[PDB]
RNA sequence: GCUCGCUUCG
């Protein structure tokens, strides 16, 4: 649904690096170089950000509003 | 009324899927089982 | 060996459910069979008369 | 006592009393949700 | 010099999915039913009239189904969305109307729009509101754009009509009997009657058996009755082989024993063996020979048509059948039932067509009866059907047939059950796989073990691995990823082309030509089309004409050299698969065609029209040569496989690297993925179902198959990727168990949400009284609502946002007891639950019957604990054995601690190398920021992921140096770390935990109830009693089965041996011999039932000493 | 509450 704040394995703060990651996707950066520039050395945070699906906007499209 | 203390505080309170009309003062089980 | 009287069992063997949600009750098959047997006896008596 | 509800498409606060046909003004939708309560609720972060 | 290979060939698969594929089957079938078949059914019964008062008629002109609407408004329709039908617990149907003309008083009166019923509209169909809509318009209608659709919505529930599988009709089947006799059977089925006639060799001679004959009669007598009287012609028709004559000799001798030599004598003999259908109404007037001739012409072999009492075709058919029986009586070439080339698949379209035909015939019969009863005696007021056309008949019939699922067609004498099933909303994969299910005609009740096998005929058509593990193993199957079901054709141009291709008429020549080695019989849907020579030219010309487009691409042609029969199949329900045509060791599809397809110059229909890809049937592919790959193409190759991974189904597609695993592992993985927990759709929040499981933070898999991209599973994942380390830790993962990390679960890993529905109805009865909800019963002592009515709002309905505890009321419902002042008794909706629940939403709706429907959506947020079942996308189902802290978990040099620790011992016995390959590919992908593919019979190789690992500085085998977290010392062996896509299952320990106190008992037998929702206790079965007997524990068995279950104290009279009451015997009218006795209550019930059966048990009591 | 059907679970 939404990006988790904490990483499951280590616990590094990763929720604040989601939208900026999207910006790196709006830019010309690929996945690997963007994850490297974000400061994710260990592969657990890379899996957390890469394998995450942004379903919050799809649900808000069905929100009452 | 309760058969022991004579009170009229008979409440239907089910205890873990057991329908039970019991006195609320002394806990005397008036009726149980459905 | 030849039966002339039928022993209708107690209500403990024939449980009846009072379904207050509708205008009907739930009865077992034995009650309906006994009802049909009584109806047949009455019809036989009516035809004999 | 004013009982308030929310429509399914207009999402407007509608006040209807007991034994009323469930409807909503300026539309015809017939799905009427109840508003969230005002009582305090305590949650555990666990 | 390797053969060139088209790399983009797989691009043919998505284009095929654009017009056909997974869900398009039922949609197209329902569209064909509601657009073409219904008009044909109406035309077949366009005119209905009564015998009394002639010149009166009711003529149907044209029937329409229209758009779905709701009858809520007073005599006014209104467009309604499927989600609204789900919420209001109503049906999603459209009004079936028809324009008619009739005669009231001999004056023609016409109606242009008169509704007659309501047809439930399949979702995403032609008339469904969801078709032709954009995802934004889907959001406006509160419907998920990724929803497969194709299911009906009745009374708020989603029903799916499974694809039925049955044997093909009008086909000769040679099979052995119980005694080993190799006989034949033919189930000739026309649009009116289905008759299975058999032929046996029980005594060296052939007898023909039918349900309309009292005793089976020799086949030679039937031959003589059907026009051919010379025995030489019969023998020529049977065959000219010496062994054929030697086998048929006894039949000729038995025929010559009797005096049957002419057609009249044989017809009289047959009529003597005919029994009346229980005194058929009407004067017979010497119909014996006539009845025999009618049974021979119409009842026997219905599919073989006689022009005008000319049994030449029927004679040739039965002669070919006798020849097949004779040939099978030698070499045991017995045909098998499990061969799917003789199987037919009925979709929802054909079933709905039959049901609508039956309902329309019943409606017409009812109208004719009403006319006959009303018109001749009522009054000068002329009777009109409009005042009697009940519109609820067809509607109620359709609703009941779709909802209950049992179909009873008396016109066809078909009594089926389990046709419709509740759509499983466990996950998107669950519904997507259930939509493409196929049930067997065997209708499992016994251990057949003959259709349950995996036949090689299921290649490319049905998924081999996807099957429900349990009693339904092998009889419930799933369609493949790339498959299609054919429809019915006109069969006209087929006959024309066959006649123009040199097929000689069977009536022009005798049966002797049937015995020639070079003469091949050509059939058509079980009917003898004729004979031919040099069948290779015929088959090649027919295939070339089908490729050209003059013949429908779904018409199949096959050749059987053993029986020398050319079968031409054009009926619907046959399975076909697209294949690339190969001509002279080179496929017709080139790289340029794939480039044009990718750029959009052409589509799959262009490949079909340009003789590049063609559909092959099972019978047709039996004779064709298919190559799996380009390098496998040899000189004798006719077709090329599009993609091998299309062999697997939808559920099997989720398996990463399935060819590296064992088949039971794949089956268990499919079964668990059908139960995988995850998101359902984009409208899962507004959706209110009786049970829903959602994942807090779902993540798409790192190793995704191309099937996942095709089915868009990555948009709706049903699992999470966790850093799993394969090692043994603390001995809490002995057998299939796994160890979870406490810090991981604390940070949201595996967090799940369970949504339950609580529905209540306030209906108006016959009397002018209604169910009303009382306010919260405030306590006068504290001026606040009581603990039970604490969560209720001012209107007596629980408000969302608060927490509900056990035995708390959600709706303070009170209902009247009359149906003078009304007397209301309280029947509140209490919440039965071990844990607390939170109310998310409360929906209040009003039906046309003024009944208020209230639905509360309770939410529970659950954390993984001991007892929760977890899957690993490889059939390695496990239970959380221990939750260790983060510091107790081992750590690598980088400081990563594993979330899930799984036992390595599960690998050798199961050989799940695919799991290791998936782990390695996922590690490489999360290292280089890529998504590796675990496509079946392909995907990323081990060398590539090894190079990716060595490039990033990690080990090329996944094993990394790990230091033990407990002792702080390094481990002697390296640990296999990597991200694995683990999925949580709906099986929770909280829902499965059960404990039973004394509790309630059943009224009939005073024993605890059965189910947990009924708060029942466990059952000590027969085998438990056997074990207790073997142990010798008499007192424990007595306490369990008598004291603790159904103990009772009865009164038995020692004089007559009967049962008394309250220390008194009514039989003897005394109480001196009455004594108390302990007994199981079931034993007393048995004694009373036996006394009711005149089997009086007389108990002779005695002292215990 | 009785019945039946489907579905899963080991
Ligand atoms: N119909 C049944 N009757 C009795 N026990 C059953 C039944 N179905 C499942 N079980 C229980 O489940 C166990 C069956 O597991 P088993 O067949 O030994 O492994 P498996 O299911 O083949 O797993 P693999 O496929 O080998 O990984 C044994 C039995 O106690
Ligand atoms: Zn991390
Ligand atoms: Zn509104
Ligand atoms: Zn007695």
């Amino acid at each position: 649904m939404i990006i988790p704040v904490r990483c499951f394995t280590c616990g590094k703060i990763v929720g604040n690096k989601w939208e900026a990651y999207l910006g790196l996707l709006q830019a010309e950066y690929t996945e690997g170089d963007a994850l490297d520039a974000l400061g994710l050395k260990r592969y657990c945070c890379r899996r957390m950000l890469l394998a995450h699906v942004d379903l919050i906007e799809k649900l808000l499209n069905y929100a009452p509003l | 009324r309760c058969p022991d203390c004579g009170s009229t505080e008979l409440v239907e309170d089910s205890h873990y899927s057991q329908s039970q009309l019991v006195c609320s003062d002394c806990g005397c089980v008036v009726t149980e089982g459905v | 060996l030849i039966l002339t009287r039928l022993l209708v069992p107690p209500l403990c063997i024939r449980p009846s459910v009072v379904s207050d949600l509708k205008s009907g009750t739930n009865e077992d098959d034995l009650t309906m069979k006994l009802t049909e047997i009584i109806f047949l006896n009455d019809v036989i008596k009516k035809h004999r008369i | 006592q004013p009982m308030i509800y929310i429509c399914g498409e207009c999402h407007t606060e509608n006040e209807i009393k007991s034994r009323d046909p469930i409807r909503c003004r300026e539309c015809g939708y017939r799905i009427m949700y109840k508003k969230r309560t005002k009582r305090l609720v305590v949650f555990d972060a666990r | 010099a390797p053969i060139p290979t088209v790399e983009e060939k797989w691009r043919l698969l998505p284009a095929f999915l654009k017009v056909k594929g997974l869900v398009k089957q039922h949609i197209d079938s329902f569209n064909y039913f509601i657009n073409v078949e219904i008009k044909k059914i109406m035309k077949a019964n366009e005119k209905v009239t009564s015998d009394a008062d002639p010149m009166w008629y009711l003529k149907y002109l044209n029937i329409y189904v229209g758009l779905p609407d709701v009858e809520e408004s007073f005599n006014v329709t209104r467009p309604v969305s499927p989600h609204e039908c789900r919420l209001r617990d109503m049906t999603y149907s459209a009004p079936i109307t028809v324009d008619i003309e009739y005669t009231r008083g001999s004056q023609r009166i016409i109606r242009n729009a008169l509704p007659i019923g309501r047809m439930p509209i399949m979702l995403r169909s032609s008339n469904c509101v969801l078709t032709g809509k954009t995802p934004a318009e889907f959001a406006k209608l509160n419907e998920c754009p990724l929803d497969p659709g194709g299911y009906f919505i009745v009374k708020g529930v989603e029903k799916v009509i499974l694809i039925q599988e049955q044997l093909s009709k009008n086909r000769i089947i040679v099979e052995a009997d119980r005694k080993g006799a190799v006989g034949a059977s033919v189930t000739s089925s026309t649009h009116e009657k289905k008759s299975r006639t058999n032929m046996a060799v029980k005594q060296g001679r052939f007898y023909l058996r039918h349900n309309t004959l009292s005793e089976d009669i020799p086949i030679v007598i039937i031959f003589k009755a059907m026009g051919v009287e010379s025995d030489q012609e019969i023998v020529q028709m049977i065959g000219t082989e010496e062994h054929v004559m030697a086998a048929f000799g006894p039949s000729l001798e038995e025929c010559q024993k009797a005096q049957i030599f002419t057609q009249m004598q044989a017809l009289k003999y047959i009529g003597n063996k005919v029994r009346r259908q229980r005194m058929w109404g009407g004067g017979p007037k010497k119909t014996k020979i006539e009845e025999a001739r009618e049974l021979l012409a119409s009842t026997i072999l219905t599919h073989v048509p006689v022009k005008e009492f000319n049994f030449r075709a029927k004679c040739i058919y039965t002669a070919v059948m006798v020849r097949r029986v004779i040939l099978a009586q030698g070499d045991n070439k017995v045909d098998d039932r499990d061969y799917y080339g003789n199987k037919r698949l009925e979709l929802a379209g054909q079933l709905l067509s039959l049901l609508f035909e039956d309902l329309f015939k019943k409606f017409n019969s009812e109208m004719k009866k009403i006319a006959d009863q009303v018109i001749p005696k009522q009054r000068a007021a002329q009777f009109d059907v409009v005042k009697h056309m009940r519109q609820d008949q067809i509607t109620n019939g359709m609703v009941n047939a779709i909802s209950t699922g049992n179909w009873s067609l008396k016109r066809f004498k078909m009594d089926r059950q389990g046709v419709t099933q509740v759509l499983s909303r466990l996950s998107y994969i669950s519904a997507l796989g259930m939509m493409t299910r196929i049930s067997s005609q065997f209708e499992k009740t016994r251990k057949v073990s003959g259709p349950r096998s995996l036949q090689p005929s299921q290649w490319g058509m049905l998924c081999p691995s996807d099957t429900p593990e349990g009693e339904a193993c092998g009889l419930v199957k799933n369609l493949a990823l790339m498959t299609h079901i054919t429809t019915d054709m006109e069969d006209g141009p087929i006959v024309k082309l066959a006649s123009n291709l040199g097929v000689e008429d069977v009536n022009l020549l005798c049966g002797e030509e049937l015995s020639y080695p070079n003469v091949f019989l050509v059939f058509l849907n079980g009917n003898i089309l004729g004979v031919i020579r040099d069948h290779k030219k015929l088959v090649n010309t027919f295939r070339l004409m089908r490729r050209a487009g003059y013949i429908n691409e779904f018409v199949s042609i096959s050749t059987n050299l053993t029986d020398r029969c050319v079968y031409i199949s054009s009926d619907g329900g046959r399975l076909c698969r697209p294949y690339i045509i190969v001509k002279k060791q080179k496929p017709a599809v080139t790289n340029k065609h794939m480039e044009e397809l990718a750029q959009g110059y052409r589509n799959f229909e262009d490949f079909l029209h340009e003789s590049l890809v063609e559909y092959l049937d099972v019978n047709e592919e039996n004779d064709c040569n298919i190559a799996l790959y380009e390098h496998t193409i040899n000189k004798d190759t006719t077709h090329l496989e599009i993609e091998p991974f299309t062999l697997l189904g939808v559920c099997a597609g989720l398996i990463p690297y399935p060819h590296h695993n064992q088949s039971p592992r794949n089956t268990y993985q499919c079964a668990m993925g059908k139960q995988a927990m995850g998101t359902i759709g984009y409208n899962q929040r507004n959706r209110i179902d009786t049970l829903m499981y959602l994942l807090a933070y779902p993540q798409k898999p790192m190793v995704k198959t191309k099937t996942i991209e095709l089915i868009e599973f990555e948009k709706l994942p049903a699992g999470q990727n966790a850093t799993v380390a394969v090692m043994s830790y603390s001995g809490y993962d002995i057998e299939d168990a796994l160890v979870l990390n406490k810090a991981s679960l604390d940070r949201g890993f595996g967090r799940c949400l369970v949504y339950k529905n609580a529905k209540c109805t306030l209906k108006r009865y016959t009397n002018q009284t209604f169910d009303k909800v009382m306010g919260p019963m405030l306590d006068a002592a504290t001026r606040k609502p009581i603990w039970r009515h604490e969560i209720l709002d001012a209107d007596g309905i629980c408000s969302p946002g608060e927490k509900v505890e056990n035995k708390q009321v959600l709706v303070n419902k009170s209902m009247p007891t009359v149906t003078q002042q009304p007397q209301y008794k309280d029947v509140p909706i209490t919440y039965k639950g071990a844990t607390d629940s939170y109310i998310e939403k409360v929906m209040i709706s009003s039906n046309a019957e003024d009944a208020f429907l209230i639905k509360m959506l309770l939410r529970q947020t659950r954390r993984p604990e001991i007892g929760d079942k977890f899957s690993s996308r490889h059939g390695q189902k496990g239970v959380c054995g221990l939750i260790v802290p983060q510091e107790d978990m081992p750590f690598c040099d980088s400081g990563i601690c594993p979330d899930i620790i799984m036992n390595p011992h599960g690998f050798p016995s199961r050989m799940t190398v695919g799991k290791l390959i998936e782990l390695l590919a996922g590690k490489a992908g999360v290292l280089d920021g890529r998504f590796h593919y675990g496509t079946a019979f392909g995907g990323s190789k081990v060398k590539d992921v090894c190079e990716d690992l060595v490039r990033h500085g990690y080990n090329y085998l996944g094993k990394d140096y790990v230091t033990s977290g407990i002792t702080g010392e390094p481990l002697e062996a390296y640990i296999y770390f990597g991200p694995v896509y683990y999925q949580k299952l709906k099986h929770m320990v909280l829902d499965k935990m059960h404990a039973r106190a004394r509790g309630p008992r059943a009224v009939l037998t005073r024993q605890p109830t059965e189910g947990r929702s009924r708060d029942g206790g466990l059952r000590l079965g027969e085998m438990e009693r056997d074990c207790l007997i073997g142990y010798g524990a008499s007192m424990l068995l007595l306490e369990r089965l008598m004291i603790s279950s159904d103990a009772f104290e009865v009164d038995v009279c020692g004089q007559c041996g009967l049962l008394g009451y309250s220390g008194w015997c009514h039989y003897c009218k005394s109480s001196c011999h009455v004594s108390s006795l302990r007994i199981p209550y079931a034993c007393k019930l048995l004694f009373q039932e036996l006394q009711s059966m005149n089997i009086i048990p007389r108990l002779k009591l005695s002292k215990y000493n």
